[PDB]
């Protein structure tokens, strides 16, 4: 999801109604800009069938 | 008395990506009582190339945030590089 | 030029290129870049 041939999804927000854009503060932004990288990871997926 | 604050290190040329590489710098300096001492390390940061703001950003050393309570003088030092897992050389004088 | 009440056109910044002095009445060209081909616009 999605398709090979297309972009991929982007999330920015993290509220229940979407809004409310994700906050970093100062000391992690100096250490973003550093050179260092965020690690992403999955906890747990629900759905139907 | 001339002392030296920063290094605005390698304004940006047709072709450095090596830069992007490299996340830890290291220096040893001449203090202005007991010199050529062993300092630490810190990372680097991004500053606009001599201060203007039309300009990309480039790598600067920030020589005041160390261990040192004194100054620096216009004599013997040495810069090592960290890649990011091992060490390197780079600049003297 | 500057002005408040003006339509806005192109504009190149020279001073925002890998450079460290400044540019005197001398030898200077400025080529196009269109979107595939290349080409030229201005000269000395």
């Amino acid at each position: 999801y999605p398709k090979k041939g297309l972009s991929p999804l982007a999330l920015n927000t993290m509220d229940q109604f979407s809004s409310r854009l994700i906050p970093i503060n100062y000391d992690q932004l100096k250490k973003l800009d550093a050179g260092k990288q965020i690690k992403l990871e999955t906890t747990q997926v629900s759905g139907n069938f | 008395n001339t002392y030296i604050n920063g290094m605005y290190f390698a304004p940006t040329q047709t072709n450095k990506e090596a830069l992007d590489y490299i996340q830890k710098y290291r220096v040893e300096a001449t203090l202005q009582y007991s010199g050529f001492k062993d300092i630490g390390t810190k990372d680097k940061e991004m500053r606009n190339y001599l201060g203007d703001p039309n300009q990309p950003k480039t790598n600067y050393v920030n020589l005041r945030s160390y261990f040192t309570g004194g100054e620096n003088i216009m004599t013997y030092k040495k810069l090592r590089i960290y890649a990011i897992t091992p060490d390197d050389r780079e600049l003297l004088v």
